[PDB]
RNA sequence: UUGAGUGCAGAAGAGGAGAGUGGAAUUCCAUGUGUAGCGGUGAAAUGCGUAGAUAUAUGGAGGAACACCAGUGGCGAAGGCGGCUCUCUGGUCUGUAACUGACGCUGAGGCUCGAAAGCGUGGGGAGCAAACAGGAUUAGAUACCCUGGUAGUCCACGCCGUAAACGAUGAGUGCUAAGUGUUGGAGGGUUUCCGCCCUUCAGUGCUGCAGCAAACGCAUUAAGCACUCCGCCUGGGGAGU
């Protein structure tokens, strides 16, 4: 759950962070792992792309399933630990040939689990099914948008998915924001939502603290100068003038509905509610 | 002592007789293994319905008999794996004295 | 004065019995009441809660005037 | 068109109007009236009067299209449905119908309140 | 809420002569036994008013019974209190 | 051993959680038909409809409360508690008496529970609906009337500690005419009793004798006859300031 620190200092005051009650250790294998960089928003050709990145700790790649191609083998789980590279907590793998990897947790897993990857396999929160196997009802995670892949569809700690209603094609697939599209029949998933949740619910307190996150503070539009945002300038404090504010690109920035207007998934979606 | 429970289920009528068969051997032998005793599985009545319930307006009535202690699996198994096959249409299960 | 359901030995309804199941139904649909039963004060219980558990299972409808 | 002679009517009504329709046994829409179709005021338009020459009206141009037999269902609870099926068939139809279909909830949602007038 | 199995059992394990369903060592370890599991039911059913109340009951009773026991004899409640782990 | 509690055999009961689920009704979406109104009032208008409403029929979504049963019925300590079904759990009453042998009651300060409105934190939001708009009446109308419409109104967790939290009658315990139903047991007679009659326990009503009372009135469930313990009060205002 949440720590909340006691007030010692008057930046260690309004302080929250979470217990990691629920890591076995903190000493992952050789093999799975890759290394890193950070581009700090740089490309190839030395130029930043996009703003306010870089400048923390160091990090390193895992390699995490999204296809189970392994089916028909007992998967043995046992630990749980943390990784730097994404919201969720993420759990070792064993199988009975001896294969090892990465697997998402959603929440519910525990040590000795023995979880099935096949399209035969019990409907249980973190087996792995192809679509047509699951009836109307369950929530389901790491969605093949095109089989083959892996998972591309929602990842990240917390939201939930949900199964409206079969065709024969496609499937009707519930995301977040109630926006319900046109999705394969002939894909893989993984049932239940994610497991860590509180992220919504702890703050950050320093400059520091979001500087050890890979971040960067930026200005503000009008305190920018007068050339380089075109709000900038004004003496004293001044009001936008320049009528629907606007981003240092052109692009003004309150409801622009901006899709590609002939995308090749424009024929497959429902309600667009809420973006 | 323990419980006595009466499941009655309605099945599609369009099902063939082997389907029939493969169902009830299918919920016969996974309620057996939480400890569940089996005792009688009749066939109640091939019975037309009142009011259509999801695409039909008959069905079959099979009810049977069960003995289990009150805290163990041999209840909430079959209440998972009842209402997801297509097979079932409704069931109740009620306390037998 | 009034008849009872006890003659007939009334001691376990069993959910389906059609033989006292229509018998005290209204001819719309309706639950006839102790007014009109002639029965004990906890028969109306039990046949209450045995016409709730059959109007789930189609054994008699909800509505009915067609 | 097409000679049908075997349709439903539609019956509705409140304490301040009322509304007739016949329709097919489907049924789509033929030809309707009401007080204030034929034209008549506001808080007049509960008069059985207004109910037998609207059941006039309706019928009158309903039956010409080849209608005959048709079945009556009653809507709205307000007061000229005593006179409304007797004008209906004073216009000389084939009314076999008595029946009740009245919106009667289980008490799932809330009445408006009082009047305090 | 326990079972007629070591609910005769238990009255059957420390009685003092035969037939002794009075005895106040074993009303209390009936009580004892019988709010252990009530409380262990208190930890699941939290929101459950009506049956912390009895909990309340059976505690104040079995404090009655127990101030009453000592009043005339301390070998037996000395007894009991080095034999059910109690007496805080 | 009579008061107490404990056995043993039973019976009733919307007693509380958790978990899934059933039908309608309302409202929205979609489709067919159909065109000139719909809707509102003391009366009329603001509102909605020719970008096809109101009308019907058909399919989906989606919450929300649970018709009939239902009763001076039942359960709880009071606030109260009624769709179904399942896992855990709590009290009440009737015979019983082998067992303990007075273990009892009230109870300052404490501890716990505690409608609706209310706050904080996350969900959800069909109707209803404070605030507010607009129309009408009204000399006047920020109110009564109508069309709307926000919080709120539910769920998850803390918080507040309040009512006309009323039978405006504190709890424990014995004595004192009756009649009258009824909830739920126990016993006897006739009894195919399941149809009746009588006897006895535990509530719940209705009329009344002694008695009490200033009257109103109360009355085996005393507002009578008495004991134990607790709380309260001493003119109205100023003010529970």
């Amino acid at each position: 759950a949440i720590k909340k620190y006691k007030p010692t200092t008057n930046g260690r005051r309004n302080m929250t962070s979470s217990d990691f009650a629920e890591i076995t250790t903190s000493t992952p294998e050789k093999s799975l792992l890759q290394p890193l960089k950070n581009n700090a928003g740089r490309n190839n050709n030395g130029r930043i792309t996009v703003r306010h990145q870089g400048g923390g700790h160091k990090r390193q790649y895992r390699v995490i399933d999204f296809k189970r191609n392994k089916d028909n083998v007992a998967a043995v789980v046992k630990t749980i630990e943390y990784d730097p590279n994404r919201s969720a907590n993420i759990a070792l793998v064993h199988y009975e040939d001896g294969v090892k990897a990465y697997i998402l947790a959603p929440k519910g897993l525990e040590v000795g689990m023995r979880l099935v990857s096949g399209p035969e396999a019990d409907i249980k929160v973190g087996n792995a099914l192809p679509l047509e196997n699951i009836p109307v009802g369950t929530v389901i995670h790491n969605i093949e948008m095109k089989p083959g892949k892996g998972g591309q569809l929602i990842r990240s700690a917390g939201t939930s998915a949900q199964v409206l209603g079969k065709e024969g094609k496609y499937v009707l697939i519930r995301l977040n924001s109630g926006e319900v599209r046109m999705i394969l029949a002939t894909c893989r998933a993984t049932i239940g939502s994610v497991g860590n949740e509180q992220h919504e619910l702890i703050n950050i307190g320093k400059a520091g603290r979001s500087r050890w996150m890979r971040k960067r503070p930026t200005v503000r539009g009008s305190v920018m100068n007068p050339n380089d945002h075109p709000h900038g300038g004004g003496e004293g404090k001044t009001p936008i003038g320049r009528k629907a504010p606007v981003s240092p690109w052109g692009q003004p920035a309150i409801g622009y509905k901006t899709r590609n207007k002939k995308a090749k998934s424009d024929k497959l979606i429902v309600r667009r509610r809420t973006k | 002592q323990d419980t006595k429970y009466e499941i009655m289920y309605i099945i599609r009528p369009n099902i063939d007789e082997e389907a029939k068969t493969a169902l009830v051997e299918r919920f016969d032998t996974i309620l057996k293994d939480n400890g569940a005793e089996v005792i009688e599985s009749k066939d109640w009545e091939k019975r037309r319905l009142a009011y259509e319930m999801n695409g039909f307006r008959e069905g079959i009535y099979h009810i049977v008999n069960v003995t289990s202690p009150s805290t163990a699996g041999a209840i909430n198994e079959f209440d998972r794996l009842a209402k997801i096959n297509d097979d079932i249409i409704r069931h109740m299960i009620v306390k037998v004295e | 004065k009034v008849d009872y359901i006890a003659a007939n030995h009334i001691e376990y309804i069993d959910y389906k019995d059609t033989e006292l199941l229509k018998r005290f139904i209204s001819e719309r649909g309706k639950i006839l009441p102790r007014r009109v039963t002639g029965t004990g004060a906890k028969n109306q219980r039990k046949l209450t809660i045995a016409i709730k558990r059959a109007r789930i299972m189609g054994l008699l409808p909800f509505v009915s005037d067609e | 068109k097409k000679n049908i002679e075997s349709g439903v009517a539609h019956i509705h009504s409140t304490f301040n109007n009322t509304i007739v329709m016949i329709t097919d046994t489907h049924g789509n829409a033929l030809a309707w009236s009401s007080a204030g179709s034929l034209g008549f005021k506001g808080s007049k338009k509960s008069t059985p009067f207004a109910a037998q020459m609207a059941a006039e009206a309706a019928t009158k141009v309903a039956m010409e299209h080849g209608l005959k037999t048709v079945d009556v269902t009653v809507k709205g609870p307000g007061s000229g449905r005593e006179a409304a099926i007797r004008s209906l068939q004073a216009t000389g139809l084939e009314v076999t119908a008595i029946r009740d279909v009245t919106p009667v909830p289980h008490n799932g949602c809330r009445p408006p309140k009082r009047r305090r007038v | 809420a326990i079972s007629q199995e070591r609910k005769n059992e238990i009255i059957k394990e420390y009685a003092r002569h035969e037939g002794d369903t009075g005895s106040p060592e074993v009303q209390i370890a009936v009580l004892t036994e019988d709010i252990n599991q009530l409380n262990e039911h208190a930890r699941t059913h939290k929101k459950d008013h009506h049956s912390y109340r009895g909990l309340m009951k059976k505690i104040g009773h079995r404090r009655n019974l127990l101030a009453y026991l000592r009043k005339t004899d301390i070998q037996r409640y000395r007894e009991l209190i080095q034999r059910l782990g109690l007496r805080r």
